[PDB]
RNA sequence: AGGCGGCCCCCUGGACGAAGACUGACGCUCAGGUGCGAAAGCGUGGGGAGCAAACAGGAUUAGAUACCCUGGUAGUCCACGCCGUAAACGAUGUCGACUUGGAGGUUGUGCCCUUGAGGCGUGGCUUCCGGAGCUAACGCGUUAAGUCGACCGCCUGGGGA
């Protein structure tokens, strides 16, 4: 209903997913989308243009808000987070802080044993 | 060395993200590396410093 | 291999002063019986000469600059994978890309003298109005919008 | 040093050289007493200067 | 030996050295004897987040009894008990002694004409090259597979066991 020119930004890229989700100081979602929902599918769902479409397709569900400043909570290993910065600053948003977040593995539950890449 | 508790000597031994530095880096012999790394470790369990920069 | 061309040298059509004119001749004849294909030549531009609105002098050319991309899509391998990639069209071929497409047009079709088969296509080739003629772009239109993984 | 940079950024900045893998930390280690032996010709330290 | 890590406190085993002190061969090994699981399993009783045999659902495919993927029991965890299981494989039974160098780290113990931001002896641990000699060969290489005394087990084709 009532503008509010801030918020924060939560977006998680991987190998293999990008996802982009817009909240409030308090975590209220004002828009989400999904690279999956804007048509990408398995390891391209990571691409710079299947993040582009998603970011600006979530900065658009925050349209009514009339977003100007950003702070950003960044998840995951995945290369598109610069672009995804980028085609989200595209929408006018300022970002005056960033920091990741990743569940790089701290972790609790059960350590896996199976080796990677 | 004189209360290890110090945490801005303690900060000079880890990166911007807070991870410890490799031994290499600060031209540290094993046995005060492992003593560091331990006087890092209990400095979390004075809450001096977060387990993970994430939080 | 490497140690290849590239594009080897024509000469340019003795009455009209054009390597256009000459490479044109060089893909419409047939069976190398280019004498047949100088008289097609001009032949099928009987109706075009006053229609043409850049005089009779580019009344073909016109045909040509209606198409003129920077990229089309070819399907490549990587692997056990196999991709649709941009690859570059360069100034070489961007001028000779839609003279290619107008006498396979020409040749695909059966009525009339040849010279009437091939002012069908030429009447069109700078208005694009039948029904699913431009589906002979897609292949242009598609590399212009190239996604891919970067 | 590599990343140093806390709360605005841009571009990649993942990707530098000196620690972690090579030069002189990790990877290289099926050449493990080339990690001593080599001494002057590998290894500056020596003391005088940061350890 | 298997192994054992996370933070704090109390209790607590074993190792290692120098100048002296004490018994005065009191020692070494050892058939039987008495002791000790990484795991999986079972047994008495709990407990179920994470993960998952089995089984179901869907795919891929000739089929797919596998990988992928939505679930899920037993088990993993615990008070514990039984077993003695294995690549228990760093393949070196336990004790004693002689010998050739180096690069490196740690821990005692004793020294230094310490112009060192340290150095050097001498014990214990100890990584990796390397000389003699042994082995068919890899290599072992003073923490020996060299050399040589003490004690207790094991070996003499494979299929079948």
């Amino acid at each position: 209903r009532k503008q509010v020119s801030d918020g924060v930004a939560h977006i998680h890229a991987s190998f293999n997913n990008t996802i982009v989700t817009i909240t409030d100081r308090q975590g209220n979602a004002l828009g989400w989308a999904t690279a999956g929902g804007s048509g990408f599918r398995g390891s391209r769902k990571s691409t710079p243009f299947a993040a582009q479409v998603a970011a600006e397709r979530c900065a658009d569900a925050v349209k009514e808000y009339g977003i100007k400043n950003l702070e950003v909570m960044v998840k995951g290993p995945g290369p598109g987070r610069e672009s995804t910065i980028r085609a989200l600053n595209a929408a006018g948003f300022r970002i005056t802080n960033i920091t990741d977040v990743t569940p790089i593995p701290h972790n609790g539950c059960r350590p896996p044993k199976k080796r990677r890449v | 060395e004189i209360d290890y508790k110090d945490i801005a000597t303690l900060k000079n031994y880890i990166t911007e993200s807070g991870k410890i530095v490799p031994s290499r880096i600060t031209g540290t012999r094993a046995k005060y590396q492992r003593q560091l790394a331990r006087a890092i470790k209990r400095a979390r369990y004075l809450s001096l410093l977060p387990y993970t920069d994430r939080h | 291999r490497r140690r290849v061309i590239g594009q080897r040298k024509i000469l340019p059509d003795p009455k009209f002063g054009s390597e256009l004119l000459a490479k044109f001749v060089n893909i419409l004849m047939v069976d190398g019986k280019k004498s047949t294909a100088e008289s097609i030549v001009y032949s099928a531009l009987e109706t075009l000469a006053q229609r043409s609105g850049k005089s009779e002098l580019e009344a073909f050319e016109v045909a040509l600059e209606n198409v003129r991309p920077t990229v089309e899509v070819k399907s490549r391998r990587v692997g056990g994978s196999t991709y649709q990639v941009p690859v570059e069209v360069r100034p070489v071929r961007r001028n000779a890309l839609a003279m290619r497409w107008i006498v396979e047009a020409a040749r695909k079709r059966g009525d009339k003298s040849m010279a009437l088969r091939l002012a069908n296509e030429l009447s069109d080739a700078a208005e694009n109005k039948g029904t699913a003629v431009k589906k002979r772009e897609d292949v242009h239109r598609m590399a212009e919008a190239n996604k891919a993984f970067a | 040093i590599k990343v140093r940079e806390n709360e605005p950024f841009d571009v990649a900045l993942r990707r530098f050289k000196r620690s972690c893998e090579k030069a002189g930390v990790l990877a290289e280690v099926r050449r493990r007493e080339f990690y001593e032996k080599p001494t002057t010709e590998r290894k500056r330290a020596k003391a005088s200067a940061v350890k």
